């Protein structure tokens, strides 16, 4: 009432892209509990890395780590179809309780990070400085993380949908079909925005009848 | 999303 117990940066944890995902917002008071579910980047995945966060750097490698965390026992499935239950819990003592749990699975992974981890009134400074002074690199960085994941998915989708086409895919199409995910996956492994749009475009274009079947 |  003369003072608040705030979290001076977010908390949260690595999404696929390198990207900071916050599950507790900057200048929260405490005590607090935010939960978010999260799924796999792959197929038949039987592990995710709990990998936590502190800082406001939209990059995972920019923010200051405060552990990590398996939890295996993923039974068998499609990427993004599992439901894990990511949890942070800061008490009123200053601790932080990170929990994953498989909502299918019933298991769960959690750590414990001492209300002493993390960043001292400096580093936080700096940290704040830091995140302002980078608000367009970290937007133009954001930016490609989602056209690659976006890349990524019509990827995936696309040779999902050609092995359920099969037979019903003409020769033609196929092969130009074939030819545009062989370039856009290349595409994935550079930094070039425009490159994956372009590639992503070409797909569109070419893959018009293999939507109409699918 | 998802995690690696």
């Amino acid at each position: 009432v003369l003072l608040l117990d705030v979290t001076p940066l977010s908390l949260g944890i690595e999404t696929m892209g390198g990207v900071m995902t916050t599950l507790i917002a900057k200048n929260t008071t405490i005590p607090t509990k935010h939960s978010q579910v999260f799924s796999t980047a792959e197929d038949n995945q039987s592990a995710v890395t709990i990998h936590v966060l502190q800082g406001e750097r939209k990059r995972a490698a920019d923010n200051k780590s405060l552990g990590q965390f398996n939890l295996d026992g993923i039974n068998p499935a499609p990427r993004g179809m599992p439901q894990i239950e990511v949890t942070f819990d800061i008490d009123a003592d200053g601790i932080l309780h990170v929990s994953a749990k498989d909502k299918n699975s019933g298991k769960e992974q959690k750590i414990t990070i001492k209300a002493s981890s993390g960043l001292n009134e400096d580093e936080i400074q700096k940290m704040v400085r830091d995140a302002e002074a980078n608000a367009e690199a970290d937007r133009k960085f954001e930016e490609l993380v989602q056209t690659r994941n976006q890349g990524d998915h019509l990827l995936h989708s696309t040779r999902k949908q050609v092995e359920e086409a099969g037979d019903k895919l003409p020769a033609d199409d196929k092969t130009a079909i074939e030819s545009a995910l062989t370039a856009l996956e290349t595409a994935l492994k550079g930094e070039d925005k425009a490159a994956i749009e372009a590639k992503m475009q070409e797909l569109a274009q070419v893959s018009q009848k293999l939507m109409e079947i699918a | 999303p998802l995690l690696g």
